[PDB]
């Protein structure tokens, strides 16, 4: 944490996603303002993203904590849906930074409870799978490119079970 | 030739080295066991061993005690209770221990003691032999 | 027997107070090691 | 039962885990070292034996366990105990010097009375020849001289090894009058005893020395043993552990919901 | 679990077959100490076997205790007697594995069966100590515990 | 309204734990589904709206600032409890105290580990 994973990653993207004409989307999931924040002058300062320049190579999208659970819970939708508009008609092999997709499937229990609908033990929605699985199959390789996800992951309680 | 071990509990010098000789402060005094002497059994006096290797050296030693054996086997063995090259010992201490040493024989009593103070005077000359 | 065997004396106590008396001689350098290689943490008992 | 106990499992055995190693460590580092100033000693005990080696004396009338002062950090002193009792079996004059106070320990077999005398803590800041020639003069004095028996040691072997030994021992310079002694000539009841007398300290040292790095090897081990316990140990328990605190939570989603959703 | 829970109440003679004992490769798969009959006697299974059983069942529900206890402290500085017993209770242990009889399939081996007697027999002798300065293999898998011996001998080579 | 009265304050939420409950308490009450742990699941959400309202700003704000420490006591080191997890998962790290120490009278008697300011090494007086 804090140790200039998020660097890494814009070294990453510097790497590539200028190296191959990869595009970046960041959509950022359960985002402090402040985590955002310290991205944004990262890439700002960077100039990953330059707000004068399309070498602002990223979108930034945000899905943060402070905000309704569908906002959220969707961002992840979004997210997919901007990186397709860039892989299919910009060709793409996109990078696609779903940072941290924890929380959105948090959101998703969240929700799921609160949908009337039992998530499942663990608090988990029942659908966690499918959720997942159907967002999953939207993220993959075709005859349109690439959608190569490079997706923050949280090691939930830290444990896996 | 002769196989010598030499040896102190701290070092192990020589482990049955050819060397040609070794003469030793055994409390022979010595016996300057040759490859052909006779197979011997000694305890070690303080004094120098002198280890004629047959490789045109000499090399020098003070041992203070211990015992020496000889093998019928072309193996000697120098188990030294202190074992040095003369290489570590201190003249400048030899001195200074020495008249100490004899001093306090002057006030040595017991026959005991006076044996080992002499024992001490005479470890300072034996160390003196070389120091 | 005479004065390392005084009269008694062990060959041990003789020589050890030899080999001490070594100890005692050479220099200072090695006498740091010297008691460290002559410790007695030999503590006694019958039993 | 719960996790709770399980954790206070859990707990104790990660503090184990820690402890086993500190203690292994430390053990390791006695131990390498112990062996490692072990090599002129090596060379020089297997010295001692020169020719005890080459003509042993016999002694019809000298028993001496020799362990450290600690063990159960392994079986250490169990060895020497049986070999020591099993000695004492043998022998004579069972008169016996215990070199480590786990012989004080284990002998009290009748050898509480038979105890000659006893050295001490010699571990735990290491033995020496300084040590060494302590246990050896002192012991010859007494009308203890050799009654045969066996210095009894933890001889060690190698890292992993040590096999735990038992001598011979004979002070006799009488049957050292015998045999070879002639030999290899140039001999006195002095310098007999003067190198025999040397020779046991040699050996009582030597020994020692092995004993020693015996047991440091031992504890090290036995805190081997404990720590590749205890890693598995922990490990299949905090499955279980955690299975049944899931189960916790999905149970108790349950019995919160669905047992207290709508349904209670 | 409640079920099993509840199914005790009924019960007469339960067989509890471990998954612990089991995986050790042992058919019969068991859990003795609670493989029971309520009618343990020393009336209707006479003392003969009731007591023999309770000594047993002792020692094994000691063993028990020591599983714990090596496991955790390893083994071997415990009393000698126990260590006896640990490898007694493993005959025993093996003793009660028996080769499937029809599961030559299974075992390839046949099974055995063990009249009553030479099994309270069996157990006393292991008790005895008859067979215990013995190796511990030969046990397993068998049928009367003489075969045991018998097993033993073939064993002893 | 201090922060942007470009005005810095500090508020110590003690304790949010008992929110928590209240809350649930609440949520549950008016049967009406509640989440996670039987704790309504925008609780977090809850707190994080209300949370990220405390804030470092910029100038325009008057450069105020709103800090923010808010409390959760632990019952017997349950972090694990979903909800304060939570918590952990929006803070800008937590800290930790223990017991042990305090009693041992180490005081600070701080678990070091778990005391953590993620990164809030940022605004350290070099001195320090």
């Amino acid at each position: 944490a804090g140790v200039g994973k998020t660097v890494l990653i814009m070294e990453l993207i510097n790497n590539v996603a200028k190296a191959h004409g990869g595009y970046s989307v960041f959509a950022g999931v359960g985002e402090r303002t402040r985590e955002g924040n310290d991205l944004y002058h990262e890439m700002i300062e960077s100039g990953v993203i330059n707000l004068k320049d399309a070498t602002s190579k990223v979108a930034l999208v945000y899905g943060q904590m402070n905000e309704p659970p569908g906002a959220r819970a969707r961002v992840a939708l979004t997210g997919l849906t901007v990186a397709e508009y860039f892989r299919d008609q910009e060709g793409q092999d996109v990078l696609l930074f779903i940072d941290n997709i924890f929380r959105f499937t948090q959101a998703g229990s969240e929700v799921s409870a609160l949908l009337g609908r039992i998530p499942s033990a663990v608090g988990y929605q029942p659908t966690l799978a499918t959720d997942m699985g159907t967002m999953q199959e939207r993220i993959t390789t075709t005859k349109k490119g690439s959608i190569t996800s490079v997706q923050a992951i949280y090691v939930p309680a830290d444990d896996l079970t | 030739q002769m196989s010598f071990t030499f040896a102190s509990p701290t070092q192990v010098f020589f482990n049955s080295a050819n060397v040609r000789q070794v003469d030793v402060p055994t409390q022979t005094g010595a016996f300057g066991i040759l490859a052909a002497h006779v197979p011997t059994l000694q305890v070690l006096r303080p004094g120098l061993v002198v280890v004629h290797a047959e490789d045109g050296t000499t090399s020098k030693y003070f041992v203070s005690s211990g015992s020496v054996t000889v093998n019928a086997d072309s193996s000697v063995q120098l188990l030294a209770e202190e074992a040095v090259t003369l290489d570590m010992l201190d003249l400048g201490a030899a001195k200074a221990n020495l008249e100490k040493a004899q001093s306090e024989l002057l006030g040595a009593a017991d026959e005991a003691t006076r044996a080992e103070i002499q024992i001490r005077i005479e470890a300072n000359e034996a160390l003196v032999k070389a120091l | 027997v005479a004065y390392w065997r005084q009269a008694g004396l062990s060959y041990i106590r003789y020589s050890q107070i030899c080999a001490k008396a070594v100890r005692d001689a050479l220099k200072t350098e090695f006498k740091a090691n010297a008691m460290k290689t002559s410790g007695s943490t030999i503590k006694i008992v019958k039993v | 039962a719960t996790l709770k106990d399980i954790t206070r499992r859990l707990k104790s055995i990660k503090n184990i885990q820690k402890i086993t190693k500190s203690m292994k460590m430390v053990a390791a580092a006695k131990y390498a070292r112990a062996e490692r100033e072990l090599k002129p000693a090596r060379v020089y005990g297997v010295g001692s034996l020169a020719l005890y080696e080459k003509a042993d004396i016999k002694t019809p009338e000298l028993i001496i366990g020799v362990s450290s002062d600690r063990g159960l950090c392994g079986a250490i002193h169990s060895s020497v105990a049986k070999q020591m009792k099993s000695e004492a079996a043998n022998l004579k004059e069972v008169k016996i010097i215990g070199v480590g106070d786990k012989i004080r320990s284990i002998l009290h077999r009748t050898h509480s009375d038979q105890f000659l005398v006893t050295f001490k803590e010699v571990g735990r800041r290491p033995p020496t020849f300084g040590d060494a020639s302590v246990i050896a003069l002192e012991l010859l004095n007494s009308g203890y001289e050799f009654d045969e028996g066996s210095i009894i040691f933890n001889r060690f072997r190698s890292v992993i090894s040590y096999k735990t030994e038992e001598k011979p021992i004979f002070s006799l310079d009488t049957i050292s009058s015998a045999e070879s002694m002639s030999i290899y000539d140039d001999i006195d009841a002095d310098v007999l005893r003067n190198y025999q007398e040397y020779s046991l300290a040699n050996i009582i040292y030597y020994s020692l020395k092995e004993s020693t790095t015996s047991e440091q090897s031992a504890r090290m081990t036995a805190m081997d043993n404990a720590s590749k316990n205890a890693s598995e140990m922990i490990d299949k328990l905090t499955l279980t552990f955690n299975r049944t605190r899931q189960a916790v939570i999905t149970k108790e989603l349950i019995e919160i919901i669905s047992g207290a959703a709508a349904l209670d | 679990d409640p079920a099993p829970a509840t199914t005790f109440a009924h019960l007469d003679a339960t067989t509890v077959l471990s998954r612990a004992i089991a995986e050790l490769g042992i058919y019969p798969a068991v859990d003795p100490l609670d493989s029971t009959s309520r009618i343990m006697d020393p009336n209707i299974v006479g003392s003969e076997h009731y007591d023999v059983a309770r000594g047993v069942q002792k020692i094994l529900q000691d063993y028990k205790s020591l599983q714990d206890i090596i496991a955790i402290l390893g083994m071997d500085e415990l009393s000698e007697e126990d260590k006896l017993t640990v490898s007694r209770a493993r005959k025993i242990q093996r003793f009660l594995s028996q080769p499937f009889q029809v599961a030559e399939v299974f075992t390839g081996h046949l099974g055995k069966l063990v009249p009553l007697k030479e099994t309270i027999k069996g157990f006393q002798q292991i008790l005895a100590g008859e067979y215990d300065h013995l190796p511990e293999q030969a046990f397993y898998m068998v049928g009367p515990i003489e075969e045991a011996v018998a097993k033993a001998d073939k064993l002893a080579e | 309204y201090f922060r942007d009265n470009g005005k810095h304050a500090l508020i110590i939420y003690d304790d949010l734990s008992k929110q928590a409950v209240a809350y649930r308490q609440m949520s549950l009450l008016l049967r009406r589904p509640p989440g996670r742990e039987a704790y309504p699941g925008d609780v977090f959400y809850l707190h994080s709206r209300l949370l990220e309202r405390a804030a470092k700003m910029n100038d325009a704000f008057g450069g105020g600032s709103l800090t923010a420490l808010p409390v959760i006591e632990t019952q017997a080191g349950d972090v694990s409890a979903y909800i304060p997890t939570n918590v952990i998962s929006i803070t800008d790290g937590q800290i930790f105290l223990e017991t042990e120490l305090f009693y041992k009278g180490i005081r600070p008697a701080i678990n070091v580990g778990l005391s953590v300011s993620r990164v809030g090494s940022a605004a350290q007086t070099r001195a320090m």
